[PDB]
């Protein structure tokens, strides 16, 4: 194939042009996102039951829905929580590769058929089924600066005037409102209701009658009386539209004729649908929109489109309304693309410089400058073909492949230059002979590298999805590199290189290059002399190799493992957790302190604090809150002191002083779509109807035992909430019946006043919105307020709640959990320092086996993922090792010579481990993929040394030592050229300290150290491997 | 109190060893949460016998009442903690204490069918004719619940 | 049933249309709301 | 037909349409299937 294209350079250019056009087309069409989809598909069912406690939700909603989640395909597990805010979320998680649309419609359809079994109030609210995803493209905040608008005012404005246009913006896949549109709020007064012998039942009945749509019919409708000249619709009652109309609702006409209106027993206003969340932006009322990117969209184009649409809305904002951007990934994504394009350009420049330093003619420097861009462009085309996106992972995959691509270019061109200088052949004949020496090895190298990287794409679950991004990117680039090395670069060598006189090694030149050539020719002889001495005493170096292997293993075991490195993404969170039963106002005081700290003690770093009172990932409620801290640009936060990790550490220590509150700051995970993915995720399960209290006792037993093994387990804790005091009120049926008071009036009066009631809908400025009745705050605060609520008996007398009820304090759960349909409690934890998560999981299982009868367990989430990925790894390693050996055996026509190549593996790994350990990094995904590309390139170096040596022995009858020395002599220059270019090319990644430097550091450090030791050690150890192996197997 | 809150928590959780340390350091045995429950309330509710004894040795009010008039004896009798009922009564618990509803420990023990506790309460002078706010006695409760064994004990 | 075009547009058509975002391959969407209370919303997708 | 027009008025127009095809175009038109109360704008009495 090389000879074919040496004689057909135009055909070769045509292939290059086609590749470049396909790649150019792909760069224009390719989606762009920070990360691709990694987590297994998950569907969430969400329902709301206003005023309901956790057990009411669980036992009238959650259990019913769970019992109907049957006959759905590809389900891995199901989990739910039911909480005291009246909310249930059920999450169904499906096998990787499941079609997320099919999973969701199957869930939705089973739900539809369970709706008749749910309470009317829940049917009325409705039950949402959505694909689960924690990846936001950006969060647009909406604030009011002139103090003229409440958060409810802002949320309604956003809903009515912004949300829909954003949802229609190009690339927007979903938009979530942080708040609600207005609701008509009727705040009842029990004293006035009693004065007129009325109850919330009467209020609800009147609203349903006087705020309604009523069908009528038509004038002159069919079948008509013939001769009718006009046909017209009749319009009758239509829904109310204003607070004024609701206040005029008629409740009662008194004997004297006076009228009782709704405004006589209630305050009436537009307000929020719920009041559990208080959202502030630097102390100012706020709402916002969480925006997700649409499938296949371009994150950069979508962010720009969103901003352009928000600009068009600006002229219509009320006074004081301002847009803010507390979270936006696209600045980061833009820096990543810029940095990666920079790395690739600089890498091409460095190859140009190294090519001129050693070869000292510009015509040769142009050949890699053409070949490498062609390969990169073709890689984008294959990426598009496979349906991949331009994202953090695929981009760094191409960076990690740079050495391999640069090497194919250097190897092909350098070998032709050597052949010409050693035999005086013309470029065309030299390229023919040169390609004949390396073409078989290039193909074997392609197969060997495929055997290394392809199995990496067959890990399952989330880690497999991550690995697959690197695997497909690297294999594709590597495969195109070899195609280009066999098709294009030979044609370029034959047509572009100028001849070299036999024996001409530039030693006769003057100036720097003449001095350089003499220096390098002399250094080559020093090199071959050293290898001669090495080969005179190999046993000593076999000992040193075993030392390296042992030091590798040792350093490997001690190197802490993680998944993806933390980044200074310009944002971080502050958890605020107050004791149980703490009220909203108390949480707000703490949040104010938190906000005040960041805007005073961190005023040079912090741009904003988005304080959310009432929301907590561990559970919702008045006693929990989050403060989302948005920082100023990296360019204004110079030095580690002004980075998230330092700011976070300072904040957490500063907040240790806070009394009656747990307040701490932490950074975000790299992939927010996933959790921390560090530690384990354990489910304790009630397998025999034990009940909540017995399950809690069994949980505590397990937590106490786990605390007795600090050497193995750390921070083993429940993920949920503890039981809290609740107010148990018993209605006395006998007394209710004796007084003629119906239980429905009692329970409606209690629930509507103290929990609130969604009555029906009205139309506010053309938009349908909800009507809620609820007690004004001051009549539903304390137990003594219960007795101020009256119910009308059948005989007209008003009866206070005290007359037919009794109450007592008891404990109950504010958040009940279930797992695969059974009561459960989720437990988080992590392995102690130096211990593996697998070992920590083993102990957890041992401890769980000693719990009371009926208590089981399961692994979920990351732990479910780690067990399955681990079960695959041994067989994937084996297939890689086996196929690598077989490809080499075919390449060399020998069952033994492959070993001389495969022994190179530790030489790169040791330097990668050393650099990572010294710099304090971890064994993360970037480190691991880099190990494979370092191993790959070192294996390539050895493959060509062994190929040359073996061919000299086979064709020219040279001796084992003679051929080995001549081979390492010839391969010295190209090895050094690639290593010099590639090592310098990754240098900026190592020293980088800016945005995205976490990933850049993890890519560069291991690669640079691994390339250093792989280069130094391989040029001395590979000849040892070949000689020792040939001697052993004659 | 800081230690008052840790004692409320340790008494609920049945952490005998931690309660020991807290009694040494003088943690307030009369600390009360927002609903008026003392550590003795919490230990009686959750059935932590040893902690009930330690608290009473350290001067806890055996007849403390919550914001609805309920005492630790109410809770122990209601939830079937026989040994705690006996300890509370030996240390002076009011056997006829009425909560805001007129409900006594005998009412609650009867309602849950705790026969042994009913007899301990009666042995210590529980008023068998005590009526709650609805006029009901422990005997009315046993008849309504259909507990024949209990109805025979209440003669 | 019985609702006029404006009522059914405000209470039905707009409510549905507001949720028709983020569907793959959607070219355009057209709807009518009329005096019989009837709503029809048609979504047309890219070729293929 | 205009707003408010009846089925009877629409039938007068449909008769004229049918008449045209069955007389002026009788050499070209094989059949006419005409529907009162159904058309491209709805099912109102004024549509056909
Ligand atoms: C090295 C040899 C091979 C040459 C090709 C190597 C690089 C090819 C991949 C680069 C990524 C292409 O991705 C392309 O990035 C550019 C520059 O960020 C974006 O271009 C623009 O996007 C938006 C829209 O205004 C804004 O952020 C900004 O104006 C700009 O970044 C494109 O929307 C995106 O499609
Ligand atoms: C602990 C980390 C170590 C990392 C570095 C290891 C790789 C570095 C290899 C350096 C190789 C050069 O070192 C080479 O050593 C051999 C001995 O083996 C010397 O060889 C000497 O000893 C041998 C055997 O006794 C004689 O046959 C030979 O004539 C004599 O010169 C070479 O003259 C020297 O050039
Ligand atoms: C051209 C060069 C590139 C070609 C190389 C690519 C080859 C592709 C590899 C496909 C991987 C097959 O995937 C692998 O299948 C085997 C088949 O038993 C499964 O098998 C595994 O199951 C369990 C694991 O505890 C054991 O009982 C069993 O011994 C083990 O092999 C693995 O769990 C799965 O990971
Ligand atoms: C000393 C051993 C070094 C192993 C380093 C492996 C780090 C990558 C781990 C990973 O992601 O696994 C993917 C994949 C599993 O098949 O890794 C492998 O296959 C690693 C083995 C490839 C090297 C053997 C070939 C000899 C060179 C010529
Ligand atoms: C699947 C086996 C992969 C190994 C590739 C071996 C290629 C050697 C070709 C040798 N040659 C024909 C050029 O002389
Ligand atoms: C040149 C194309 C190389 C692409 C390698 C494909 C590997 C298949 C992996 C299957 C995905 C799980
Ligand atoms: C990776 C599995 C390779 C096993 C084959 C070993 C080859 C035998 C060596 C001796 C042949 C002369
Ligand atoms: C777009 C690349 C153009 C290639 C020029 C062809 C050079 C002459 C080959 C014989
Ligand atoms: C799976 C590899 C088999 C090779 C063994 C050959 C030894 C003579
Ligand atoms: C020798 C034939 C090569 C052609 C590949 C396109
Ligand atoms: C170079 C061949 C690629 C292998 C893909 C399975
Ligand atoms: C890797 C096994 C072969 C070693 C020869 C001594």
């Amino acid at each position: 194939m090389p000879n074919f294209f040496i004689d057909r350079p135009i055909f070769a250019w045509v292939i290059a042009i086609i590749i470049m056009l396909a790649g150019g087309l792909a760069i224009l069409k390719l989606p762009v996102a920070q990360y691709p989809t990694i987590a297994p598909p998950a569907v969430t069912i969400s329902a709301s039951y206003p005023g309901a406690d956790a057990k009411t939700v669980q036992d009238t909603v959650t259990q019913v829905i769970e019992q109907n989640m049957n006959g759905i395909d590809n389900l891995m597990y199901m989990s739910s929580n039911s909480d005291s805010t009246g909310t249930v979320q059920i999450t169904l998680t499906f096998e990787s590769g499941t079609d997320a649309d099919i999973a969701q419609v199957q869930v939705q359809n089973k739900l539809q058929l369970a709706m008749p079994l749910l309470p009317q109030e829940v049917q009325q609210q409705g039950v949402s089924v959505e694909k689960s995803s924690s990846s936001f493209l950006m969060v647009v905040g909406v604030i009011n600066t002139d103090g003229t608008m409440t958060q409810e005012d802002i949320s309604d404005y956003v809903a009515a005037n912004m949300k829909d246009a954003i949802s229609r913006t190009s690339g927007v896949g979903d938009v979530q409102l942080f708040g609600s549109q207005y609701a008509m709020r009727i705040w009842m007064n029990p004293n006035e209701l009693n004065k007129f012998q009325l109850t919330p039942v009467d209020v609800i009945t009147a609203i349903k009658a006087q705020n309604a749509q009523v069908a009528a019919g038509q004038l002159g409708g069919t079948p008509p009386v013939k001769g009718q000249q006009l046909n017209a619709s009749i319009i009758a009652q239509t829904r109310l539209t204003s607070t004024e109309e609701f206040g005029k609702i008629l409740l009662k006409v008194n004997q004297d004729g006076s009228r009782v209106l709704l405004r006589d027993v209630a305050k009436i206003e537009l307000g929020g649908e719920n009041y559990d969340i208080i959202a502030e932006f630097n102390g100012q009322p706020a709402s916002g929109l969480g925006i997700k990117l649409a499938t296949g969209a371009n994150a950069l184009d979508t962010a720009a489109a969103i901003r352009a649409e928000l600009a068009k809305m600006e002229p219509f904002f009320p006074s004081g309304l301002k847009i803010v951007y507390p979270y936006d990934t696209t600045p980061f994504v833009k820096i990543s693309i810029h940095e990666v394009v920079k790395t690739l350009v600089e890498a091409i420049i460095l190859v140009f410089l190294v090519m001129y330093l050693f070869l000292q003619n510009f015509r040769a420097t142009l050949i890699p400058t053409i070949a490498v861009p062609v390969v990169l462009l073709g890689t984008f085309a294959v990426l598009a073909a496979f349906g991949f996106s331009i994202n953090t992972l695929t981009m760094f995959g191409m960076v990690l492949a740079i050495g391999l691509l640069v090497d194919d270019a250097i190897v092909v061109v350098e070998n032709v230059e050597r052949v010409m200088a050693e035999e005086g052949l013309p470029p065309k004949e030299a390229t023919r002979k040169s390609m004949g020496q390396i073409q078989g090895a290039l193909v074997g190298i392609a197969m060997v590298l495929s055997a290394v990287f392809v199995p990496m794409a067959f890990f399952g679950g989330s880690t497999g999805a991550i690995y697959r991004q690197f695997s497909i990117t690297i294999v594709s680039a590597m495969a195109l590199s070899v195609l280009v090395a066999l098709i294009l670069t030979p044609a370029l060598c034959a047509t572009m290189l100028k001849p070299i006189a036999k024996g001409d090694h530039g030693e006769g030149k003057k100036g720097f290059f003449g001095w350089f050539n003499r220096m390098f020719e002399k250094s080559t002889h020093h090199y071959t002399d050293s290898v001669g001495g090495i080969l005179r005493s190999t046993g000593r170096y076999l000992v040193l190799y075993l030392i390296i292997v042992v030091g590798m293993a040792y350093l490997f075991v001690r190197l802490p493992s993680s998944f993806l490195p933390d980044e200074d993404q310009g944002v971080f969170m502050t958890m605020v957790q107050l004791p149980a039963g703490a009220t909203q106002e108390r949480t707000q005081k703490v949040l104010n302190e938190v906000t005040h700290y960041y805007l005073t003690k961190e005023k040079n770093n912090v741009e904003s604090v988005f304080a959310v009172n009432g929301f907590g990932f561990a559970g919702r409620g008045q006693n929990t809150g989050i403060a989302f801290v948005s920082l100023k640009d990296w360019a204004d936060r110079p030095g580690e002191e002004n980075k998230v990790e330092a700011i976070t550490m300072r904040a957490t220590r500063a907040f240790s002083q806070i009394k009656d509150a747990m307040v701490f700051a932490f950074n975000l995970p790299a992939i927010v779509e996933l959790g921390t993915a560090t530690g384990f995720d354990f489910e304790l399960i009630d397998q025999a109807g034990l009940g909540h209290e017995k399950l809690t006792q069994a949980r505590n037993q397990l937590l106490a035992e786990a605390a007795k093994h600090p050497d193995m387990l750390t921070s083993v804790r429940p993920n949920g909430l503890e039981d809290t005091p609740q107010f148990k009120i018993d209605i006395d049926q006998e007394k209710a019946q004796a007084l003629g008071v119906s239980i429905n009036d009692i329970n409606t009066t209690l629930g509507a006043a103290w929990g609130g009631s969604y009555v029906n809908d009205f139309i506010d400025r053309g938009r349908v919105k909800k009507v809620y009745v609820m007690s004004e705050a001051k009549y539903r605060m304390l137990p003594d307020d219960i007795g101020d609520w009256y119910v009308r008996a059948a005989d007209g007398q008003m009866v206070p709640f005290s007359a037919f009820s009794s109450s007592r304090w008891e404990y109950g759960s504010p958040r009940l959990e279930r797992y695969n349909g059974l009561p459960s409690m989720e437990i988080l934890g992590q392995a102690a320092p130096g211990k593996s998560t697998g070992e920590a999981m083993e102990l957890m299982e041992q401890l769980a086996s000693k719990l009371p009868t009926g208590v089981g367990y399961d692994w979920t989430g990351m732990s479910y993922q780690e067990r399955l990925s681990g079960n695959q790894a041994p067989s994937l390693y084996a297939i890689s090792l086996i196929v690598v050996f077989l490809c080499l055996a075919a390449l060399y026509e020998s069952w033994s010579i492959p070993f001389s190549v495969m022994l190179v593996v530790p030489l790169g790994v040791i330097g990668a481990l050393l650099a990572a350990t010294f710099r304090g990094l971890t064994n993360d995904v970037y480190f691991q993929v880099g190990l494979l590309t370092t191993i790959g390139l070192s294996a390539k170096n050895a493959i060509l040394i062994v190929e040359f040596a073996k061919d000299l022995m086979d064709k020219e009858g040279k001796g084992l030592i003679e051929a080995t020395l001549d081979a390492v002599r010839m391969r010295l220059r190209p090895i050094l050229m690639t290593s010099l270019a590639f090592i310098l090319g990754v240098m900026p990644l190592v020293i980088s300290t800016g945005a995205g430097s976490g990933a850049q550091n993890a890519v560069g450090t291991g690669v640079m150290g691994g390339m250093v030791t792989a280069t130094v050690l391989a040029i001395f150890f590979v000849p040892v491997f070949f000689v020792v192996v040939r001697r052993r197997f004659s | 109190s800081d230690l008052g809150k840790k004692l409320l928590e340790a008494a609920r959780a049945g952490r005998d060893d931690e309660v020991r340390i807290l009694m040494a350091n003088g943690a307030d045995v009369n600390a009360a949460d927002v609903v008026g429950w003392t550590p003795l309330h919490l230990a009686a509710y959750w059935g932590h016998l040893e902690i009930v004894e330690v608290l009473l040795k350290n001067g806890a009010d055996v007849n403390a009442y919550d914001t609805l008039g309920s005492t630790p004896l109410h809770l122990a009798a209601h939830f079937g903690h026989l040994e705690i009922v006996e300890v509370l009564l030996k240390n002076g618990a009011d056997v006829n204490a009425k909560d805001d509803n007129g409900i006594t420990p005998l009412h609650l023990a009867a309602n849950r069918g705790h026969l042994e506790i009913v007899e301990v309460l009666l042995k210590y002078g529980a008023d068998v004719n005590a009526q709650d706010k609805f006029g009901k006695t422990a005997f009315d409760i046993s008849i309504n619940n259909g507990n024949e064994d209990l109805a025979e004990i209440l003669q």
